[PDB]
């Protein structure tokens, strides 16, 4: 992954990349740890891509407004320093670098719009807007306009509008509210009406775009224009004098331009997180760092002390969240129209108000029906409310295992039911054959990770959705990864994988004091499909039939006996298997070592040909290329409709469980439609001696001061167990620990010492699970250690 | 009985595992029910990691008698549904073992079943040195000789164990 | 004692069985009329899937009881 | 890009084949009203590659519509629904031709009285019982396939209306083999005769088709009973034992393991079944459409007639030999040889059957070549599986003297049988007739409408004289729905509806016979003839 | 009493047995600890492979009998 010990820093080209790398050289020179800084093109676009698949930079510099996106996709790590160090920087900058009540980046530089006036003409900068018009009459009497700036953009015009009370998105204590926009209030309507009047009174023209106003002030034709630290260059090339004077207040209240924060984010995967606290909080957040970086081409009080600040001070910080982009488009035309006399400020802002919001009128109308009202069939714990939907929309973490078929269908389904916090795991890449039913993939996507593409298609088609992809095997994540989810749904295509996730979820169960703790349960919804038959089932781990309980419901496994394949072929499939598992391995047609690849056209052809010949020797007919692929790949016939029926049911149930709207399917449904269409629903009985969910941890009570030997004596003497020679392991500090083992001398020697240390010494804790196996136990059993002292 | 999902965020935790994986629980059992033949010997560099270890086979019969072979086992997180990864670290002339260390034992590929245990693999491996399988050859030439000329194979085996060449490849001395 | 068993298509057939008969026999009776290989039959009755060894009695199958053939599909 | 089409359609060609895929690509379906339901249904047709579709929607994209639809973007709000959907459904498969018309069914039924004739099947979603009943009338008379789909809250409704649907390739999930041991044919008997179960070495005895084994012993029992063939379970069991003893024994005297004979033992339970015509196939034969031909009589029926003659002539009272046998433990040659006998036999009867259709096309005037041979082959392979479906017209359902009450009533014995969900839909439609709206759409209406609806229910139940009791719960629950169209319920229908439409186009598999009702509340479902 | 059956890959399985036990009961444990079905299991104790129906006593088996197992190449 990202190389441990070194820090690959990412930053932009037009940002001094040389005075900063030198602040990285003083680093390895002082610690031995090396720094590599790069300025890749499109890195703000390249980061999300790589930060998702794990790798990328340990740190990255960019405007806070992007980090809102990364944070949500879980690409950033929460930074955590003391209040003493936070005073070195300003008290407000931290919000711009925050998400969900958590700090996600360290502020580097800041920016804001200010008013620049031609000094000579007026060495008095206006303190409010009211007077600005009064001057056009004088200047026009000379042939000039007092003011002139870009109007085609809501960024330049926003400062005035906001003056009396215009706010992008309501900021409550820790997070932004995308449902409450401040562009519809009197504070904005007032500010906009003014800008428009000056458009009618001719003090200005709505056409004054950036380039027009520019070419004019560059000649010294206006008193002022609005800009910032990025525009001071061409005014110096024209010897036109000016200043960075204050932004005229308005209706009493002060002006409020928009606020940008340059900042560094710590990748959530980069293991070098503790290496970033140093290079930053020390080798940068100083005068020695920032100046060395600044001499090339601030939030730190000490160096800052050594007009742009005032504006950023009294102005509201520029949002970071995703909905912000719909804001710009919404108000941009809500100004164009206004000043252009295309509609009234009122109706103009009325639009901007709704268009910037995330949930247009009526959007969740079909859902609200079941959550806000009541009825004779709701789940006994159901209670009408407006919060349920917010739960669905804001925090209900749902995981979808499998992208494509049921997976693609499920994402769509969950997204149009209110769910937004969704994850998708899939280990596969896209294949042309997926395109007959997996509707989130297109021909141009062939070869790409399904999860990745599935997530990007949905997040776009269904606005405000936050699908997070995972190009992996479910099998390479741990128990801590699956516990974060409230619910998990499956669209897998193998029994092994189902047996596996099923086991993972039962392992999370906690049976406190004898009774299963309901909050340790993560409900599993599983669906399967084959041709026109399919099934769905709801599993509540530890409470209802689990995958292993009904394991027998699977049809008999496709199996070809060796004597048949090698000596008595009679079906064309028989010949194809011979070639696939005998002739190929023995000839390695495409090179010694090269395995058979069912997706490789040339491999299949070879197999098809050799199969035609095997068939020939036995007068067996029916060997076709289509059948050869079938046998080799072990293909399951598939179509969109059946995947839609099953994903539908599965989804309806995730909804019911997440909201308690109704009691969920009493675990099982079968569907078939070759003859009319039929379904059957039933409660699968929970197997009494199920190897997966019928075993409860055994409770043992010892004193924390007790010695591991006593635990060994208990296991060996205790009348109800009395094992020969047990093996005891445990999970401490996230790693497996062998406490005692006696069937391998080298290990037994090395663990005996543990036998005379107290359970408080070994690190064990109340409730802790000790795993012990022995010839006595058909399978390892779990004892839950309960401290009596 | 009824269930009801509570509508609150879940208490967070860092990616550190809190419960033993099914793999950890099965291997713990398999390692503890170990039954090494006189000719084999297992070893664990770290006593806390029962997922990684090495096996040593000093056969006393067949074409490889008097040699020493070092196999390494890597048990994944899909055990026992997935079989363990087994690599040979001793260079050897064998029909079922290539020069990359890859071994070709049936139960390690297609015949694998979760009822099988480490013992099963150690026996399956041991039996490979008694009688090689020319049906799943990772070393084609080695396999051919074994079928057609039974004596030459045996010869080529002894000479390669002592240190020397077969064709144009030098086989490292691997005698016990 | 006549009992009804519904197939995976929803087709319901009538079979004559005796309380003492084995579950695999029920399957044979089903195959006789529908051609469904008892090897691929999975029978449910009151939420339980019938073991081939147990008898119609052990599951307390009454007169006009209805049995359902079922399945689990593995495609994703 | 043809070798490309076959690559992305592989998984479905494995289900309905190249011919089915072609039927599909030659079709033109019509979707009326593009709400979640319709758009879901259409998506499941576009992906598989239907030739073309046309959406008829005069309505405008509302806030709600934009929310429960994967094919309506936020900006499509305000614009025409048909036009908005069509755009996204078209990105699903460039090999499909989409088009739309911004008018209601109503307008079209006024201006162009035969507008819906250019389609293979017409799919109608979310229609009032007025546009519905009217639309069903036109299409029924034009002999055009109609599928009505409704999504009310957590209920799914589906009405299929086709005067007559005859299908050959019904794809049965399971069926009895056509071994003909009970009525052997010449070549078959000669084949068994060639086997001498005593003079065979151990191996050949162990690798002998169980079908042969049973044919033999069956001959021995035909002797020791003077012309009989096992029939009772007691007799079948005796016979099982007769075979269980033919198993060659070893040196100890212990039975040798021969899966050869064990399969014989097991398949006796079916092998002795009496070859005969299925009752269903009977109905097709003794049917007016088959009894009396005409120059109008369509393919299926001419073909059915052929079989019918064949039966009375060469068939000797039985349908043509299927031609296939199942797999069994035997050595290649033994199996291939036995299998070939059935193949050739099949080919033969196929020819026979063929010479009776040419006999009919030349007696009807049709060209004796319209019916191809690749087509005759299926008719023979599927003679035992032919199926004919006939739906009553929407009219006969709504008509006051044709309404099927024998069913609705018997169904109601269970206060929860999904049928009550139909009764509630009719009533909901009634209410909407009287008040130009649906129950409980707004939260402030629920209370009130709970009673108003209870009335319409009775007004309806009484109008057709239905003694049935309906738990009041259903009434409240329906108002509670507010005529909502939840995406997951529209999606369930979209799958179910699409496949029924593909059954219609390809003429493969079997369609449901009338009304399908789904409850997402209890995840149960059912079918009724109405 | 004590007896072991040498499974090929080199393991002699102690499925300790009694005399009156029929040959058929071993396979069932050869089938547990190992999982091999009794049917796909032929056992040779002297050239003559033991007959299921017979007992351990039927083969002059004393408290020191090692056995060897040959699984039946079953299925067609
Ligand atoms: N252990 C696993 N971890 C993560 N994803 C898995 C695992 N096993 C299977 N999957 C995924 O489950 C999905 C099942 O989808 P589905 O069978 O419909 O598609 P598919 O694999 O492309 O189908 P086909 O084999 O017919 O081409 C696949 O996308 C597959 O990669
Ligand atoms: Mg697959
Ligand atoms: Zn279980």
């Amino acid at each position: 992954k990202i190389e441990e010990g070194k820090l690959v820093i990412w930053i932009n080209g037009d940002k001094g990349y040389n005075g900063l790398a030198e602040v990285g050289k003083k680093f390895e020179k002082d610690t031995g740890i090396k720094v590599t800084v790069e300025h890749p093109d499109k890195l703000e676009e390249k980061f999300p891509q790589v930060a998702a698949t794990g790798d990328g930079p340990d740190i990255i510099f960019w405007a806070h407004d992007r980090f809102g996106g990364y944070a949500q996709s879980g690409l950033l790590a929460e930074i955590t320093p003391d209040k003493a160090f936070q005073d070195k920087l300003y008290p407000f900058t931290w919000d711009a670098v925050r998400y969900n009540g958590k700090l996600i980046a360290y502020p580097i530089a800041v920016e804001a719009l200010s008013l620049i006036y031609n000094k000579d003409l007026l060495p008095n900068p206006p303190k409010t807007w009211e007077e600005i018009p009064a001057l056009d009459k004088e200047l026009k009497a000379k042939g000039k306009s007092a003011l002139m700036f870009n109007l085609q953009e809501p960024y330049f015009t926003w400062p005035l509008i906001a003056a009396d009370g215009g706010y992008a998105f309501k900021y409550e204590n820790g997070k932004y509210d995308i449902k409450d926009v401040g562009v519809d209030n009197a504070g904005a309507k007032a500010g906009l009406t003014f800008l428009v009047d000056l458009i009618k009174n001719k003090h200005m023209n709505a056409d004054t775009d950036y380039s027009i106003a520019e070419a004019a002030f560059n000649k010294g034709e206006t008193a002022m224009t609005i800009n910032g630290p990025w525009a001071w260059s061409n005014i110096d090339t024209s010897k036109v004098n000016y200043g960075v004077t204050v932004l005229p207040t308005f209706k009493g209240q002060p002006s409020k331009p928009f606020v940008g924060v340059l900042s560094a984010g710590i990748n959530a995967a980069s293991p070098n997180k503790e290496l970033a606290k140093e290079f930053l909080e020390n080798y940068l957040l100083t005068d020695e760092g920032l100046e060395a970086v600044n001499k090339d081409k601030v939030a730190l009080k000490s160096y800052e002390e050594e007009a742009t600040m005032e504006n950023a001070q009294k102005g509201e910080i520029m949002p970071n969240i995703p909905q912000m982009s719909a804001f710009w488009y919404a108000v941009r035309t809500a100004v164009i129209n206004a000043a252009s006399g295309r509609q009234t400020v009122d109706a103009a802002l009325a639009a901007a108000q709704t268009n910037a919001a995330a949930d247009w009128e009526g959007r969740w109308n079909h859902v609200k029906k079941f959550l806000e009202r009541s009825g004779p069939f709701t789940h006994p714990d159901f209670e009408p409310s407006t919060e349920s939907l917010q739960f669905l929309l804001d925090t209900c973490k749902v995981l979808v295992i499998g992208a494509g078929g049921l997976g693609c269908e499920l994402l769509k389904n969950l997204a149009l039911s209110g769910f937004r916090q969704i994850h998708v795991i899939d280990m596969d890449t896209i294949d042309v054959s997926n395109l007959n039913r997996q509707f989130l993939f297109r021909p141009k996507d062939i070869g790409r990770p399904k999860a990745e593409v599935a997530a990007e298609f949905l997040n776009d088609r269904v606005p405000n959705c936050n699908v997070v992809p995972h190009f992996n095997k479910i099998q390479d994540f741990n128990d801590t990864f699956y516990r974060q989810f409230h619910i998990i749904v499956c669209g897998l295509d193998s029994i092994i994988a189902r047996r596996w996730i099923n086991g993972m979820l039962i392992s999370l169960l906690n049976y406190e004091d004898g009774v299963l703790d309901p909050s340790s349960i993560v409900p599993l919804i599983d669906g399967g499909t084959e041709g026109f038959k399919g099934n769905a089932r709801v599993i509540l781990p530890g409470m209802t039939a689990c995958i292993e309980c009904t394991l027998e419901l699977y049809p008999p496994q496709v199996n070809f006996p060796m004597c048949t394949i090698a000596s008595m072929p009679r079906l064309p499939e028989h010949c194809i298997e011979y070639v696939r598992m005998l002739q190929w391995p023995k000839e390695q047609p495409f090179g010694e070592g090269v395995p058979l690849d069912g997706d490789d056209p040339e491999h299949i052809q070879w197999i098809f040909q050799k199969s035609l010949e095997r068939a020939s020797q036995y007068n067996i007919r029916g060997v076709t290329y289509r059948l050869t692929q079938g046998v080799v790949k072990r293909i399951i016939p598939a179509v969109a409709s059946t995947n839609a029926v099953i994903a539908a049911v599965c989804a309806t149930e995730v909804f019911k469980i997440a909201t308690s709207a109704y009691i969920p399917l009493n675990n099982y449904l079968v569907f078939n439609d070759v003859d009319g269409l039929y379904t059957y629903t039933f409660e699968a009985e929970r197997k009494e001696n199920c190897p997966a969910c019928s075993q409860l941890p055994q409770n043992i009570q010892f004193s924390p001061s007790a010695k591991l030997q006593e635990v060994l004596d208990y296991l060996t003497n205790s009348a109800s167990l009395q094992m020969k020679s047990p093996a005891i392991t445990a999970t401490l500090e996230g790693k497996n620990r062998t406490l005692y083992l006696q069937s391998v001398t080298s290990i037994e020697e090395r663990t005996r010492p543990n036998l005379s240390k107290t359970l408080k010494e070994l690190g064990l804790v109340d409730g802790q699970e000790l795993a012990v196996a022995d010839v006595t136990t058909p399978q390892t059993v779990l004892f839950k250690l309960h401290f009596t002292s | 009985k009824l269930f009801s999902l509570k509508q609150q965020k879940k208490e967070e935790e860092k990616g550190s595992s809190k419960k033993a994986s099914a793999a950890q629980l099965r291997i713990q059992k398999d390692i503890n029910e170990l039954n090494l033949p006189k000719t084999c010997d297992i070893s664990f560099s770290d006593p806390d990691d029962l997922l990684n270890f090495k096996l040593v086979i000093c056969p006393d019969e067949g074409f490889y008698k008097s040699g020493k072979f070092v196999f390494s086992f890597k048990v994944g997180q899909g055990y026992p549904h997935d079989p363990p990864k087994v690599k040979c670290e001793t260079m050897v002339y064998h029909p079922n073992i290539d020069l990359e260390g890859n071994v070709a034992l049936n139960i390690l590929r297609e015949d694998w079943k979760p009822v099988l245990t480490i013992n099963s693999i150690i026996y399956g491996l041991q039996y490979l040195f008694l009688e090689p399988n020319p049906e799943d050859p990772l070393n084609k030439e080695a396999a051919e000789v074994l079928q057609n000329n039974r004596r030459l194979f045996e010869q080529n085996v002894q000479r390669s164990m002592r240190g020397g060449y077969i064709g144009s490849t030098y086989f490292e001395r691997c005698l016990k | 004692m006549l009992i009804k068993v519904k197939t995976l298509t929803g087709k319901e057939i009538e079979i004559d069985i005796e309380p003492t008969d084995k579950v695999e026999r029920i399957k044979e009776r089903v195959e006789e009329k529908e051609g469904i290989p008892p090897q691929q039959q999975r029978l449910i009755y009151s939420g339980k899937q019938m073991n081939d060894e147990k008898t119609a009695a052990d599951y307390k199958i009454l007169g006009g009881s209805v049995l359902h053939l079922v399945l689990a599909l593995r495609g994703g | 890009g043809k070798l490309l089409k076959e690559q992305k359609y592989d998984r479905q060609l494995r289900l309905w084949g190249d011919h089915g895929q072609e039927a599909l690509e030659s079709a033109h379906v019509c979707l009326i009203n593009a709400t979640a339901t319709g758009t879901e249904i259409l998506k499941n047709l576009v992906l598989p590659g239907i030739g073309s579709f046309t959406i008829i929607d005069g309505n405008q994209v509302s806030g709600e519509d934009a929310g429960n639809n994967f094919f309506l973007q936020r900006s499509s709000i305000g614009k025409n629904r048909a036009e908005a959907a069509m755009e996204f459904l078209q990105e699903l498969n460039s090999d499909v031709s989409g088009s739309f018309v911004e008018e209601s069914p109503e307008n079209l039924l006024d201006n162009d009285p035969s507008f819906f004739c250019r389609f293979t099947v017409v799919v109608a979603t979310q229609l009032p019982e007025s546009t519905s009943l009217r639309l069903a009338d036109v299409l029924w008379n034009s002999q055009i396939p109609l599928l009505i789909c409704r999504t009310y809250g957590l209920v799914g409704y589906m009405r299929i209306i086709i005067k007559e649907h005859p299908v050959i390739e019904s794809h049965p999930d399971n069926a009895l083999e056509d071994l003909r041991l009970d009525k052997p044919f010449p070549e078959l008997r000669e084949h068994f005769q060639s086997y001498d179960l005593d003079h065979m070495e151990k191996k050949d005895h162990s690798h002998t088709p169980w079908i042969v084994i049973i044919a033999k012993y069956l001959a021995q029992w035909y002797s020791e009973t003077n012309g009989r063939i096992p029939k009772t379970y007691k007799e079948k069991e005796d016979f099982r034992d007769l075979i269980r003893q033919g198993i060659l024994k070893n040196e100890n005297g212990a039975p040798e393991d021969e899966e050869n004979f064990e399969e014989a033992i097991k398949n006796v339970n079916t092998a002795l079944n009496t070859t005969q015509i299925p009752s269903s196939i009977e109905d097709i034969f003794n049917d007016d459409r088959c009894i009396n031909i005409t120059k109008q009589t369509p393919s299926f029926w001419i073909l059915a007639r052929a079989l019918k003659e064949f039966v009375a002539k060469e068939g000797q009272g039985n349908l043509p030999v299927r031609g296939t046998i199942p797999d069994m433990i035997a050595d290649s040659g033994k199996y291939i040889k036995l299998q070939n006998v059935y193949r050739e036999k099949a080919k033969k009867d196929a020819a026979a059957v063929g010479n009776h259709v040419a006999k009919l096309l030349q007696s009807i005037g049709q060209a004796p070549e319209s019916i191809s041979e690749k087509e005759l082959k299926l008719l023979c392979s599927n003679s035992a599986f032919l199926r004919v479906v006939r739906c009553r017209s929407l009219a006969e359902e709504y008509g006051l003297d044709t309404i099927n009450k024998d069913e609705i009533i018997s169904s109601m014995d269970n206060p929860d049988n999904e049928i009550v969900l139909y009764l509630m839909l009719r009533a909901v439609d009634r209410f909407h007739k009287q008040q130009g709206r649906y129950p409980g759409v707004s939260n402030y209406q629920v209370e009130e409408d709970i009673g108003k609806l209870k009335s319409c229910l009775t007004g309806f139940l009484q109008e057709y004289g239905l003694s049935v009791m309906v738990k009041d719960d259903y009434v409240h629950e329906f108002c509670r729905y507010g005529a909502a169209e939840p995406h997951t319920i529209a999606a369930f229908l979209g799958g179910a509806a699409a496949q029924e439409v593909i059954k219609i186009i390809t003429k493969q598999f079997v369609i449901f016979n009338n009304t399908y009702i789904y409850s997402g509340m209890s995840q149960t479902s059912a079918t009724f003839q109405l």
